[PDB]
């Protein structure tokens, strides 16, 4: 079961 | 000879102190970035020589098994000001001062 | 179970 998986904001 | 101009003279000098906070007190431009997102702020550091801007948004699983994206967003935003009616009122006042003094 | 979590502003 999967669960919520927070975002991410990355500039490289 | 200026005795009956001192109060367009206030006004000016109020004008032009209202524009000078305006400058100091607001930011010209930011970055900014909406949705649930992590940033790490030793990333941010690279914001001004980064190419890409990559934003992966918070996936909700449901109890039932859904799955749905949040909404990210990010763009730049910068401050403004009525340029056009400030600048005919204090160009206004100029002219009168002048006038009124020959 | 996960609870209201209140959101951030944040200016770095």
């Amino acid at each position: 079961r999967t669960r919520t998986k927070k975002g991410r904001a990355v500039f490289f | 000879d200026y005795e009956k101009v001192i109060t367009l003279i206030d006004l000016y000098d109020n004008a032009e102190s209202d524009t000078a906070n305006y400058m100091s007190d607001l930011n010209d431009a930011m970055l900014l970035i909406k949705g649930n997102l992590n940033l790490d702020p030793v990333e941010v550091r690279k914001q001004k020589e980064a190419n890409v801007l990559f934003l992966e948004p918070t996936v909700y699983v449901d109890a039932e098994g859904r799955e749905t994206e949040g909404s990210v967003d990010g763009g730049y935003i910068y401050k403004q000001y009525d340029v056009q009616g400030t600048e005919a009122y204090k160009d206004r006042l100029n002219s009168d001062i002048h006038m009124f003094t020959n």
